């Protein structure tokens, strides 16, 4: 099966294809796949079950594909759909955020947040 | 239809037009002493 | 190749050259701009 | 005339090495596809015109090789 | 800056078409504070 | 010999015509579709102006 | 006078009946075959205001359409059986892309200079190999000139070469009894696969010199 | 307002609708469009921002 | 004559130079397909087409090689 | 006289091998930009305009050979 | 004489063609031995990739080594 | 009449060391891509660098085609 | 005289060749000072200079062997 979750909530928790967005680079698992360990960047990912498939909104997290088929995806607070507008207005305060500001990491971070809405 | 609107970028392609002159007349040159064994 | 030395190469050049500037001011003055109206005509319709 | 018609054949020959380039290239471009489809299961779509529009370039300077080879070989 | 504190940011960004709730809007807000110590001796609460 | 030439340019058109011309109809087709709805929504709307 | 002009005088004709007999009065629904040219048109403005963006792109955006379109149209009457040497008459297409490189050249002289010899120091590297790096800017520069025409010349014209022996080998197959008609279709097959390949490159060589010429457009208005 | 609900369901072409009845409708079409050819551009942000765009590349 | 004779069972052999070319061409796809299969189980019964297909390509390079090496030797 | 000629075509053969350095290079630049893409699909229309470029930069030295090769077969 | 000389001379360049299959099937095992080093579990499906790896590039290999041999006897 | 036989074989031979810019020129331009799609971001100072070695790696190839003019013409 | 005046004219034209290794050579360290500032977004201020230093180390080589080619050409 396929585990994908949050602290506070818990969704899926294998799976036909999962899309996944790592450090090295994207990643997809189908069905079983070899056992990997991977950090999970910020993300715009992608789960199908079946053929239908679910559009995902990620703030990164850790995925840990398991030899006994579980995709452990493990992620902080993510919906797409939710992240959606309001977060165009605040891309725009976001910039004269980066502007003034570990504030320089909050502000790449900004940057990073900005790019993966635009990914929306 | 057919409209024509003039472009006033023909002033901007002054060194290009230039050029091709320069290449006509050349190889009238070049084809005089080719046209020669 | 005999197709590659004529030995009318000023003549061909000739057309050539006059080709050029010809499709040149053809595309530039007429038919880009009528593409051009097509988007400021989809731009109008945009405003209403 | 001996002479001339066996340096022809022989100079068809050395050409004909020049084509070995543009055949490792070929599974170079497509090495890359099998590679970059087992990392996405999905890149495939935008990928595959891209494999095809390499694999015919680097074919291209191949031909080009053929074609001296040709030259000397059939003319 | 350390790698879940990188995703921490990054989850606090997130935060903000739209479908908001408060175990969210909690998860984005805390008022605790960090109190350094030495020794006993007691660096201030700061803000955490 | 030209003519051996000239069947392959059969050939090469007739491949064409069999596999990218009813892509380019569809195609074309596809995208005068996506125009005239952007078109007539616009019709539409406006008329939604003058009611309120 | 020369076939040359008759087919010159046949790409002029071609490009007319595309503005003309392809819209049907300039509908805003748009025409099926007037499609293919918005395309053409919006590829080359995301192209060139791509590559030759900046305060200005389309000061240069018809000069660019009028190099697409003639090699994209010149590449398909190139290759009809029966048509004559223009693009694969090298010295038009050599010709043309050393006027255009000159035309460059000169632009970049009058516009920017004798600071336009500053184009040809590339970085800020160490001192005592600066001029060097002038030396061998100035070589690959003016290699510019030949290998913008030696592309488009090698491609069209090995293309048709290639077909015409291959073919000649196919008709002493089948001059030959009809066993050797037999595997005399073949690698008659292996020309049309030839064909195939040779149209597609054409239109992705098309691409590759308007993009080129953009690219050098790039820098000589860019300096550096 | 009556009559204009009205003109625009006595007088709405979208069939046979050209530029040519635009550029009749509004001079501001030709006035555009050389303008557009003096500013030295030739996108305009409303063929691709509602209207259908794409690029071949 | 014997200069032309020679020619081609000389030239023959310069041709074979070519084909190594493309040994080593098919090798490197057969890698990718490997490590491909190595990198997802499952991406095989997609992949395996494309494999076979960038064999023949890679392969079609050293064909055009090897029969200049006919050509000469047959001919 | 032949001998001229011959050395002619033979040279011309010669010069033909330096074509597949730029065979190879053209599969190099592409299996780069499918690599890309499979590693970051964001990437993707950044990296056209630089990817078509450079391989047409690599494709160059190969025709300036080839120029050489028409070089001495025209003259 | 030239002709005798000749065949003797073909075959022996013919015998170059044959590195190229050598490099050709070491590749292959190499793939293999990596891709199951890797896994610990892909080999069954993997190890008769692995050996039509080796026949093809080995088969490039022989057309060369039967020119070879083709020029050196007739 | 050998003298003219041999520069029409020595500028042959020559020309063969341009194979080693087209290679070249491709690996730099491989590390561009890979570097950019790798980075996102870098490409603005990269893209710089990437064609000073481009220059460079085609320029040793440049100085192989200039032997062969002044082997042919000189 | 017509021997030894061809020999010079060969000999150089195979002189040439080692010239290849070079262009590869360059290119090389150039794509790693790519992958590396790739990676960090900062090592480059370090390795710049020592990149500098890789460059002029293979291009000498290079230059040792258009040497040579001058020696028998002009020399």
């Amino acid at each position: 099966k396929l585990q994908f979750a949050l602290p506070h909530e818990t969704l899926y928790s294998e799976v036909t294809q999962v899309n996944l967005p790592a450090k090295s680079g994207r990643i997809g698992v189908l069905a079983n796949h070899v056992p990997t360990v991977e950090q999970l960047l910020p993300g715009v990912v992608e789960v199908m079950e079946g053929s239908n498939s679910k559009k995902f909104f990620i703030s990164g997290g850790f995925a840990t594909v398991q030899p006994d088929s579980q995709l452990c995806v493990t992620a902080i607070e993510a919906p797409l759909e939710s992240f959606s507008e309001n977060i165009k207005n605040l891309l725009a305060e976001a910039k004269k955020n980066v502007s003034s500001s570990r504030e320089a990491a909050e502000a790449a971070i900004q940057v990073e947040v900005l790019e993966n809405l635009q990914s929306v | 239809m057919l409209k024509r609107f003039p472009t006033p970028i023909l002033k901007v392609y002054w060194p290009f037009f230039v050029a091709g002159a320069a290449v006509y007349y050349g190889m009238s040159k070049a084809a005089d002493l080719s046209s020669n064994t | 190749m005999p197709q590659l030395v004529p030995f009318y190469f000023m003549n061909q050049l000739t057309y050539g050259f006059l080709l050029m500037i010809t499709l040149l001011i053809l595309f530039s003055q007429f038919f880009l701009p009528m593409i051009l109206r097509l988007y400021v005509s989809r731009l109008f319709i945009s405003k209403l | 005339m001996q002479l001339v018609l066996a340096a022809k054949y022989i100079g068809a020959g050395i050409s004909t090495i020049g084509l070995l380039g543009a055949g490792i290239g070929i599974a170079i471009v497509f090495a890359a596809l099998i590679n970059g489809v087992s990392r996405n299961p999905s890149i495939k779509d935008t990928v595959f015109p891209m494999a095809i529009l390499g694999f015919a370039l680097s074919e291209a300077t191949g031909l080009f090789c053929l074609m001296v080879s040709f030259l000397l070989l059939f003319g | 800056i350390s790698y879940a504190a990188y995703l921490n940011v990054a989850a606090q960004a997130i935060r903000s078409t739209e479908l908001q709730t408060a175990s969210v809007l909690n998860r984005s807000q805390t008022d605790a504070f960090y109190t350094q110590y030495k020794n006993a001796s007691e660096p201030t609460p700061i803000t955490k | 010999d030209e003519s051996i030439l000239l069947l392959t340019f059969l050939g090469f058109t007739g491949l064409v015509a069999k596999y990218l011309a009813p892509a380019y109809k569809d195609f074309a087709d596809a995208r005068m579709k996506k125009v005239s709805d952007v078109l007539n929504a616009s019709r539409n709307k406006h008329v939604e102006a003058v009611k309120d | 006078l020369t076939t040359f002009s008759l087919y010159t005088i046949i790409v002029l004709l071609v490009i007319t009946s595309l503005y003309t007999l392809t819209n049907n009065n300039n509908k805003i629904i748009g025409s099926r075959w007037l499609i293919s040219q918005e395309a053409i048109y919006d590829t080359i403005m995301n192209m060139t205001k791509g590559q030759i963006g900046g305060k200005n792109w389309g000061l240069y955006f018809p000069m660019i359409f009028t190099l697409f379109m003639f090699i994209f149209i010149a590449n398909l009457i190139s290759m009809i059986p029966y048509s004559f040497a223009l693009s694969a008459h090298l010295v038009f297409i050599i010709s043309l892309s050393i006027v255009i490189w000159l035309g460059n050249t000169i632009l970049g002289l009058y516009k920017h200079g004798w600071v336009f010899f500053s184009l040809f120091v590339p970085a800020g590297t160490p001192l005592p190999l600066v001029p060097l790096l002038v030396i061998i800017e100035t070589l690959s520069y003016f290699a510019r000139a030949i290998s913008l025409g030696l592309r488009l010349g090698s491609n069209i014209l090995a293309g048709h070469l290639l077909m015409v022996i291959l073919a000649g080998l196919t008709f002493n197959f089948m001059l030959i009894n009809l066993f050797t008609l037999v595997f005399g279709f073949v690698p008659l097959a292996m020309i049309l696969a030839i064909m195939m390949l040779e149209f597609a490159i054409g239109i992705i060589q098309g691409y590759v010199w308007a993009i080129l010429t953009a690219s050098y457009l790039k820098d000589a208005v860019y300096l550096h | 307002l009556q009559s204009t609900l009205d003109n625009i369901q006595s007088a709405r072409p979208f069939d046979e609708l050209t530029v040519d009845d635009l550029t009749k409708i509004k001079p501001e079409i030709d006035a555009k469009v050389e303008e557009m050819v003096k500013k030295g551009k030739w996108d305009v942000p409303g063929y691709k921002d509602r209207f259908g765009n794409l690029n071949v590349m």
